[PDB]
This record gives structure tokens, C-alpha cells and sequence, in this order.
């Protein structure tokens, strides 16, 4: 029981984006935020997803 | 000012939790729970090595 | 609960009870989007304690005195256990010095 | 059997001693950004005291209490043909009433928008802020179009 | 009748002997007191170097038992943001560590 | 051995409720999300890989 | 050191009649030699442990 | 000092004996000295106060 | 002998748990730039089960 | 001219803020004068000359 509640919480944290009322962003922006942490993105039309 | 006052607040509860005289309230928070966990290992290293 | 093992704990008066995982709040990587975002504003300080053992009181034993209790002729039977004492006494000596 | 007890304990103390040396180098002397290594929370400084056969660490960390809601915008578009993003991914541009400010995402530290806070890119996204060169003085106060 | 002593060996020679007794045993001509044991050696005590070490004790090349001082370093500092005279590294050298 | 594991297993409702196939869009994470309880009486079960 | 400790355990009598398994059967009858060999078996399994 | 007295004063377990006290034996040997007569030597701790 | 196996087993498990807790904090809850700690390449996100 | 990250190819239009002024020129720098610097930084208008 506790493991399913442990791994489940960790999996769903990727959808969090620090928004008001914790409304989840589309997951493409969770990936895009994590790409910016590598290098500052300039592809704004977002073809590579 | 709040950062200094809060640090003084926590730094005193650490001493009270080490002595254990605040026993009925040591479980009131996670910050004091780490003190209990520390006392649990320091208990073991003293009672087992002999 | 004051004593715990696995999912079972017992509180002060002796009642057994199931344990709940500790509730926390995971952090989130703030996204680059035109929308409403929440940013930490008002800060408080906390102190968290951690203990780590860095040494263990080393003990060395003499393989001859412990076994033969200083008896003279017992030594000339233990010496036929050629590799016994050196294994015991080097394993303790080298660990202490390192 | 006694030697078996000692070698097993030396295995543990050796593994825990390495972690103590790491925490002296990375939490006490230095300031760490590794998550959870020097305590749950944002690390500031640490203290160390002697303990029976070991050390005790007092990790001083920050935990947030309140949050602020801000109308953030992804970027800027000027004349519809020139796009700007922020120079650091950890910064955010947000509106405060009738003017724009720039803040960090880890801590709320308001900043007046300088032109050096931005990086020019070769396309716009439509969801950017929509202004003209005659109006960039309302977002970046120092900007004054000299060619115009 | 014969409790165990500990001999000290360095570079295949014997240099000292931890003793429980006020004698000049094993031919060493100089005896010194320590908090929990006598110590005998041919040390001159004109020495300050440590080739062997245990706990807070150590021995010279001639077998003089000395206390090991903690080794000296210069801790780095977080250069503060302040209007003052600061000091900044200017010259550099290369060091290799094994 | 039990205390080490019990401190590690933390939980968060605010994020657990987002462990869903809808929260990830084109990224098919269906084989790892917790299974819906077949007959209630537990919060979740093993995933398609667990 | 571990291998030398292990190979030295093979000269142990373990208070059997002799350290050589073949020598026991050269000296004793089968119903009596089994009770002597069993000491060497138990002792040498302790050496491997 | 609290973390050195709040815990049990285990003087009957591991204690680095005064070897020079034991062999003169003006009084009946202590526990630390009795272990020394059996070859067990507890060395002073490396974590010097 | 049984206690020896159990104690030796808990030593390896404790070290493997300590590494697991590090990787939960640094590869799952965060994005790592430590090379070779969360894959051989540019880490993006991690999942746990 | 363009500017890109070394970790990932992300093209960028050179703004004057992308540079840092230093005391000396290397024999390998781009050889340019203030009047025609606009070919490297499109938005730079020489407000002295
Ligand atoms: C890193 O390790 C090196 C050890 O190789 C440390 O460097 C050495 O540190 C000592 C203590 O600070 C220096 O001694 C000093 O020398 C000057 C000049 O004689 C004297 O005025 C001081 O009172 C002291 O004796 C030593 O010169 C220095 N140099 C070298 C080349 O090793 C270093 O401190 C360590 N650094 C850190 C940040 O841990
Ligand atoms: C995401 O991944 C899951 C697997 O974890 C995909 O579910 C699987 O989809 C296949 C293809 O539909 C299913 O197999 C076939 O299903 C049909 C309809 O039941 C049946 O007629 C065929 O005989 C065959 O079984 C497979 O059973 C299913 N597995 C599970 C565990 O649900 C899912 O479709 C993927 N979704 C997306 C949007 O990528
Ligand atoms: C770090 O530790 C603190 C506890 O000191 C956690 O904060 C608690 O979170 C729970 C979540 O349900 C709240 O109910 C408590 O009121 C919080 N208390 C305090 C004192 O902070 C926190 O969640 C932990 N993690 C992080 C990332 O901050
Ligand atoms: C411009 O950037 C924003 C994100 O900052 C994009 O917003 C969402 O992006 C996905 C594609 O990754 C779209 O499917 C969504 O429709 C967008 N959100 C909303 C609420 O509509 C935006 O689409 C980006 N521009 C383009 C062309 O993809
Ligand atoms: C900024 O201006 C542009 C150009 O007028 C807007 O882009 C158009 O938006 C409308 C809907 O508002 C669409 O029907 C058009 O197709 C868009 N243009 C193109 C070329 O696709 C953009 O919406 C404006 N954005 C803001 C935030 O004001
Ligand atoms: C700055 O100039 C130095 C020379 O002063 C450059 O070094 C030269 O690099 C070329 C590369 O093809 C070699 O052929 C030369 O033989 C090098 N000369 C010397 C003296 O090393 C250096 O590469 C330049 N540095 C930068 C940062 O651009
Ligand atoms: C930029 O201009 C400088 C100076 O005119 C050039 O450096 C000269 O290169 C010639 C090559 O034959 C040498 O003879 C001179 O001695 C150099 N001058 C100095 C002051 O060192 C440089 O080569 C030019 N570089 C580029 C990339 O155009
Ligand atoms: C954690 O929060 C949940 C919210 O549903 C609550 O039911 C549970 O009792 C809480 N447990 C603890 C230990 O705080
Ligand atoms: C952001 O907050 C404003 C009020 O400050 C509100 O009008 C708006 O609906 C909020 N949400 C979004 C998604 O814009
Ligand atoms: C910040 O936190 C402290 C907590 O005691 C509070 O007194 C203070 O009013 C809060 N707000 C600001 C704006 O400082
Ligand atoms: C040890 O004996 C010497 C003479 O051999 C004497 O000077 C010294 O005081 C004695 N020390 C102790 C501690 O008994
Ligand atoms: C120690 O010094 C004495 C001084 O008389 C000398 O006789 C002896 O040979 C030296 N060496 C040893 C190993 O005792
Ligand atoms: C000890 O050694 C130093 C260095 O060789 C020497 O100068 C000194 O005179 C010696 N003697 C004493 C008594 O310090
Ligand atoms: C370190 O410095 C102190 C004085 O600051 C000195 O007494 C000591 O001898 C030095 N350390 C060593 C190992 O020599
Ligand atoms: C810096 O130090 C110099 C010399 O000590 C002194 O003249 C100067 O006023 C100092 N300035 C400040 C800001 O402390
Ligand atoms: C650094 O020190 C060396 C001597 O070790 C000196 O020759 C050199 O000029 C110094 N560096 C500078 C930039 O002055
Ligand atoms: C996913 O969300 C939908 C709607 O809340 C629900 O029907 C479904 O059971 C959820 N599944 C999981 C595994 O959370
Ligand atoms: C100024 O504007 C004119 C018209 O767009 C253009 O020809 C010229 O290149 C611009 N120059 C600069 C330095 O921006
Ligand atoms: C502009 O450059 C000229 C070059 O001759 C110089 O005279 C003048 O001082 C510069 N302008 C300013 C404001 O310094």
C-alpha cells in the first residue's frame, strides 16, 4: 500500500509547474521547462517534441 | 529580523529536545523528530559497542 | 505512536494502530508559460539535525594470552595452528591503523 | 566470531565517515544546491559538533511560509516580428498593475526591467506581450528608440 | 607473570615498547610516562616529526612518542557583498594530489 | 532497518492525484502509474510493471 | 591470508582418529569409520563457512 | 557535553585501561585490568576530545 | 553463523538504500547535472517503481 | 552572425548585452569598426558618431 502511494506521488510531481491553484500545465511545457535548464531555448515554434 | 528570531527559536528547542525534559512535546514537529532520530542512534552506539 | 515497526505502531497507552506516511509538499519546477504563477514570498528559518558515526573504539587481542591463559606448554600446541593467530591478529591490527 | 563483528562494524563506520567528510566539505565549508543532501529545504549554512564516536550536524535551511500570485508572461514580441525571452530560465516577467517587473522563480526579488535582461530570438509565439517600438518605454523604462 | 607488551617497529627495526612498568626493558635506555602506559625507547626527544600514528599519539624516527598536532589549512570564505577592502586571488600555482 | 525505510516513504496528496494518464499527454506513462483499486479498501495497487 | 587459513584447516584432526579420510578406512571397519569421518566433514564445512 | 552525559555512562563496557595501574595491583584488579590479563587491550580513542 | 549473514546483508542494503535516497532526491524530484549519475547523458526526468 | 549554446544548437540574434568588454584584442578576433558593427549586432546604433 505505502509503496504505491510513494511511487505514485513521485510520478505525478512532474506534472506540477508552480502554477496558481496547482493547475497542471500541458506536459509539453514540463518537458520544455526541463530543456531550458540544460540550455536557454530559442525554438519557439516547438517542432522537436 | 525574522530569519534571526526564528533561528533563535529553533536553536533553543534543540537543546531542550537533547535533554529530553520537554518529552511530552518532543513529537510536535518534524524538526524535533530529527532530534529524536539522532538520539536513537547515539543511544545505540553507546549501548552496543560494549 | 511511540514504537513502530513496518505498518504497525503503538501509542503511549498501548493501543496498536496503523501508521500513515508523513505528509510533505514536493517542490515543482516553475514553467515558462504566460499564466498565473506562485512564488515564495515570506521566509522562515529552521534547523534540522543529523548524526553520523565516524569512529569505532578499536580493540586488539593477543591470540596467545586469550587462548592459553599464559600456560607455557599450551603455547607449543597453538604454534602448530600456524595461520590461525596471524589471521585473527592482523585483521584487528590493520583495521585499527587504517 | 569476534573478528567477524569488528570487520562488519568497520565496514559501516567507513561508509558513514565518507558521508561525514562530504558534508563537511559541501554543507559546512560550502553552500550546497544538491536537493536533500544538506537537509530538506533551501540550504544556507551548517554547523558541526562532536558526539559519541561521531559528529552531529545542525543544517540551517529555509522553508517558505507564504506565496504571491503574479501574472507571468512567456516573452515579448515587438512590431510582431521581433521576439525576446529572458536571459535566465530562472527569471519570470510579470505585470504589477500598470507596469512590468522581473522576478526570480526561487525567491520573490523584484527587479526593474533592463534591456540586458532579454535575449533576442528569431520568431514570435503570439502568446508573448504585444507592443510596438514606440511603446517599449512602458516595459523597459531605460529604452528610448534613437533610430526613430 | 607476563602480561602482554606492544613493540614498535619501523623500517624493519624495533624503536619502542609500550610498557605497564617502570623499567628500561628490551634494552631501551629512556623511559617516559603517558596517561595510561609507560613507554620505553632510545629516543632523543630532539624531534617533532611523526612517521607512525595512532589516535593522538605518534613516534619519531628514533622512537620518541609525541602528540600529533592537527594539520594546518586555510579555509575559504564567501566573499561578501559590501563596500570595503576585499582580497582576491592574483597568482596561481598547480598542485597534483594522489 | 524499519526506521530508515519509514522515514523515506513520504506521501503527498496534492501530487498523487496527478499520477494519471491524462496528465502526460503524448507521453504514454500508463505502464507506471498506480492501478485503480479494483474493490476499494486500499488507496492503490501495483502498476503494470510493479 | 584467507586462502592460507583455509588450506591450513585440512591438517585438523577435529579429534577424529586421523586427518586423512583414506587412513581412517585403512584402520577401521565401515560401521566404525563413518562415525570418525563425520567429524572431518562437520569440521571442514565449518572451515568453508 | 549534553550529548556525552545524557547517554548512558557505560564505564563497564569499552574503556581504555590504565595498563600501568593494573600490573602493580595495589588493589584487586578492576574490570578494565581483568580484560588486560586475558589479552584484550582497549586502545585510547582516536576522537581526542 | 546466521547472525553473521543477516548483519552482512544489512550492511549492503543500507548502502544501497542511501544511494537510492540520493537518486530519488537528485534524479526524480530534481534535474541533475552531475554526469553519469542519472544515465550516461543529459538527464531530463526519472521515474521510480 | 549568430550566437548559439555549445551544449545545444539554439540560434540567437546577437544583442550588445551578449558581450563583455576587455582590455586587449587577440590576433584572432573579428576585425571590425564602430560604424559597421551593425552587421554583427543588428540593433546597435552608434549614438556618438
Ligand atoms: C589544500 O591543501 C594544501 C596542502 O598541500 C594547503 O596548502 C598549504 O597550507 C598550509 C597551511 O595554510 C600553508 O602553510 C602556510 O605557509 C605560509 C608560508 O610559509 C605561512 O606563512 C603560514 O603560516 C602557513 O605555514 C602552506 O604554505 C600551503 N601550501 C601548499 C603549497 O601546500 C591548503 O591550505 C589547502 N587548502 C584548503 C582550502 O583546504
Ligand atoms: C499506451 O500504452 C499502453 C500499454 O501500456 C497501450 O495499451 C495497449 O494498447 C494495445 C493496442 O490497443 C492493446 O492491445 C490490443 O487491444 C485491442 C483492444 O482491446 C485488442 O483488440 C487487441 O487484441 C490487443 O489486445 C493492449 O491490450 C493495451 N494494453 C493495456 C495494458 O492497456 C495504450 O494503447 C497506449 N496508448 C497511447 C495513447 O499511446
Ligand atoms: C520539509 O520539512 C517540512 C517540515 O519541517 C515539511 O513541511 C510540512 O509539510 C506538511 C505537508 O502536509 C505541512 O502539513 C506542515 O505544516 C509543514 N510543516 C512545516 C513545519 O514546514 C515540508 O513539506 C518538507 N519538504 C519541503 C520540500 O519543504
Ligand atoms: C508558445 O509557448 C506556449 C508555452 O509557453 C505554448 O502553449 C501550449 O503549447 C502546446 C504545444 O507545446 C500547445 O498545444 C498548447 O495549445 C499551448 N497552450 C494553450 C493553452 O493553448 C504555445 O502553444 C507555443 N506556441 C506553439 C506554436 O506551439
Ligand atoms: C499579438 O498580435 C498577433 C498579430 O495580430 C496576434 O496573432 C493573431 O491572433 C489572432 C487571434 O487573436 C489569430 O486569429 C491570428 O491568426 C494570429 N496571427 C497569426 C499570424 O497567426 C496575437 O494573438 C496577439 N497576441 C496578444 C497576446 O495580444
Ligand atoms: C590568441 O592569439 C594566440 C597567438 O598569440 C593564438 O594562438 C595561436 O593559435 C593558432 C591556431 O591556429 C596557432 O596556429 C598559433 O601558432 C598559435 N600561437 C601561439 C603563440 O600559441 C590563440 O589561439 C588566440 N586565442 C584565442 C582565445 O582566440
Ligand atoms: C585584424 O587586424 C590586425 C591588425 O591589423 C591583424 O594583425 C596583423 O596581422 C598581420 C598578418 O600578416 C601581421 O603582420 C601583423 O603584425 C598583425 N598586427 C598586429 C598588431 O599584431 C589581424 O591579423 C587581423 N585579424 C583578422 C581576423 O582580420
Ligand atoms: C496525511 O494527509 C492525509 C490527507 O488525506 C490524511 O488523511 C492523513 O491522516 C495525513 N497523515 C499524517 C500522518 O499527517
Ligand atoms: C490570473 O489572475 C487574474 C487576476 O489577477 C485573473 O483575471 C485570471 O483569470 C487568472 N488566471 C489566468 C489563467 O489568467
Ligand atoms: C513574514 O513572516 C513573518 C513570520 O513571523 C511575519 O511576521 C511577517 O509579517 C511576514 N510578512 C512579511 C511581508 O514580512
Ligand atoms: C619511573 O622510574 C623513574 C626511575 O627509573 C623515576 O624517576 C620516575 O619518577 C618513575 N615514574 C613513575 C611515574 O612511577
Ligand atoms: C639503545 O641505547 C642503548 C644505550 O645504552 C644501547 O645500549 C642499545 O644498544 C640501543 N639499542 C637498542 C635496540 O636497545
Ligand atoms: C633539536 O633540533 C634542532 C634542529 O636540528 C636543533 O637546532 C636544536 O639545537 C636541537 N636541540 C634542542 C635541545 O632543541
Ligand atoms: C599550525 O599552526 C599553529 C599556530 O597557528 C602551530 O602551533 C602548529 O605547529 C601548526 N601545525 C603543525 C602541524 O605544525
Ligand atoms: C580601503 O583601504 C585603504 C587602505 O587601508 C583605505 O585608504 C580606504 O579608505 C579603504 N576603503 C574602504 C571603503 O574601506
Ligand atoms: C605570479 O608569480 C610569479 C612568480 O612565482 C611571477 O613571475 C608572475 O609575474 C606573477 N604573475 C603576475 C600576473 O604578476
Ligand atoms: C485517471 O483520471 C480519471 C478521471 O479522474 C479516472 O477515471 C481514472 O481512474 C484515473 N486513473 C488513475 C490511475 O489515477
Ligand atoms: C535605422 O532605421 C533605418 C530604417 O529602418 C535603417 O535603414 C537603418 O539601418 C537603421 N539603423 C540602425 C542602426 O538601427
Ligand atoms: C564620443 O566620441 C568622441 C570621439 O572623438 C569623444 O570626443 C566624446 O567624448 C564621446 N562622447 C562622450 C559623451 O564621451
Amino acid at each position: 500500500e505505502r509503496m504505491a502511494m510513494y511511487t505514485g506521488s513521485l510520478i505525478g510531481g512532474i506534472a506540477l509547474g508552480g502554477l496558481t491553484s496547482a493547475a497542471s500545465i500541458p506536459f509539453s511545457l514540463a518537458i520544455q521547462s526541463r530543456l531550458n535548464y540544460v540550455a536557454l531555448q530559442t525554438d519557439v515554434l516547438q517542432e522537436n517534441q | 529580523r525574522i530569519l534571526a528570531a526564528s533561528f533563535n527559536k529553533a536553536m533553543t528547542n534543540i537543546v531542550d529536545a537533547f535533554t529530553g525534559v520537554n518529552d511530552a512535546i518532543t513529537q510536535t514537529s518534524q524538526a524535533l523528530q530529527t532530534v529524536a532520530t539522532a538520539l536513537n542512534k547515539i543511544q545505540d552506539v553507546v549501548n552496543q559497542q560494549g | 505512536a511511540v514504537l513502530t515497526y513496518s505498518s504497525f505502531g503503538v501509542c503511549a497507552d498501548g493501543s496498536i494502530i496503523a501508521v500513515q506516511p508523513r505528509n510533505v509538499s514536493y517542490d515543482s519546477v516553475s514553467a515558462i508559460v504566460t499564466a498565473n504563477l506562485s512564488i515564495p514570498f515570506n521566509w522562515t528559518t529552521s534547523v534540522q539535525v543529523e548524526y553520523l558515526q565516524i569512529t569505532s573504539t578499536p580493540i586488539v587481542v593477543d591470540c596467545s594470552t586469550y587462548v592459553c591463559n599464559g600456560n607455557v606448554r599450551c603455547v607449543e600446541l597453538l604454534k602448530q595452528y600456524t595461520s590461525a593467530c596471524k589471521t585473527i591478529e592482523d585483521a584487528l591490527r590493520n583495521s585499527a591503523m587504517l | 566470531v569476534f573478528v567477524s563483528h569488528t570487520l562488519t562494524k568497520y565496514t559501516e563506520v567507513r561508509a558513514s565517515r565518507q558521508l561525514a567528510q562530504q558534508k563537511v566539505n559541501e554543507c559546512v565549508k560550502s553552500q550546497s544546491k544538491r536537493y536533500g543532501f544538506c537537509g530538506n529545504g533551501t540550504h544556507i549554512f551548517s554547523l558541526v559538533n562532536a558526539a559519541p564516536e561521531g559528529l552531529v550536524f545542525l543544517h540551517t535551511v529555509l522553508l517558505p511560509t507564504q506565496y504571491k500570485d503574479v501574472e507571468a508572461w512567456s516573452g515579448l514580441c515587438v512590431d510582431g516580428i521581433n521576439g525576446y525571452v529572458l536571459r535566465q530560465p530562472n527569471l519570470a516577467l510579470y505585470k504589477e498593475g500598470n507596469y512590468y517587473r522581473i522576478t526570480s522563480r526561487i525567491m520573490f526579488e523584484p527587479r526593474i526591467p533592463t534591456i540586458a535582461d532579454f535575449v533576442q530570438i528569431e520568431n514570435c509565439n503570439v502568446t508573448f506581450v504585444n507592443i510596438s517600438r514606440s511603446e517599449l518605454q512602458t516595459i523597459v523604462p531605460e529604452y528610448i528608440d534613437v533610430n526613430k | 607473570c607476563n602480561p602482554p607488551d606492544q613493540l614498535v617497529v619501523y623500517q624493519q627495526a624495533v624503536v619502542g615498547a609500550m610498557l605497564s612498568e617502570n623499567f628500561t626493558s628490551y634494552g631501551f635506555s629512556n623511559v617516559v610516562e603517558m596517561p595510561k602506559f609507560f613507554y620505553a625507547s632510545n629516543g632523543t626527544y630532539n624531534c617533532t616529526d611523526a612517521v607512525l600514528t595512532y589516535s593522538s599519539f605518534g613516534v619519531c624516527a628514533d622512537g620518541s612518542i609525541i602528540a600529533v598536532q592537527p594539520r594546518n589549512v586555510s579555509y575559504d570564505s564567501v566573499s561578501a557583498i559590501v563596500t570595503a577592502n576585499l582580497s582576491i586571488p592574483f597568482n596561481w600555482t598547480t598542485s597534483v594530489q594522489v | 532497518e524499519s526506521a530508515d525505510v519509514s522515514e523515506m516513504l513520504t506521501f503527498d496528496k496534492k501530487a498523487f492525484t496527478l499520477a494519471n494518464v491524462s496528465s502526460f499527454g503524448d507521453y504514454n506513462l500508463s505502464s507506471v502509474i498506480p492501478s485503480l483499486p479494483r474493490s476499494g479498501s486500499r488507496v492503490a495497487g501495483r502498476s503494470a510493471i510493479e | 591470508n584467507s586462502l592460507n587459513h583455509l588450506t591450513s584447516q585440512l591438517r585438523q584432526n577435529f579429534q577424529a582418529i586421523s586427518s586423512s579420510i583414506q587412513a581412517i578406512y585403512d584402520r577401521l571397519d565401515p560401521p566404525q569409520a563413518d562415525q570418525q569421518v563425520d567429524r572431518l566433514i562437520t569440521g571442514r564445512l565449518a572451515a568453508l563457512n | 557535553d549534553i550529548l556525552f552525559s545524557k547517554l548512558v555512562t557505560s564505564g563497564l563496557g569499552t574503556v581504555d585501561a590504565d595498563y600501568k595501574k593494573c600490573t602493580k595491583g595495589l588493589s584487586i584488579a578492576d574490570l578494565a585490568c581483568a580484560q588486560y590479563y586475558n589479552g584484550i587491550m582497549v586502545l585510547p580513542g582516536v576522537a581526542d576530545a
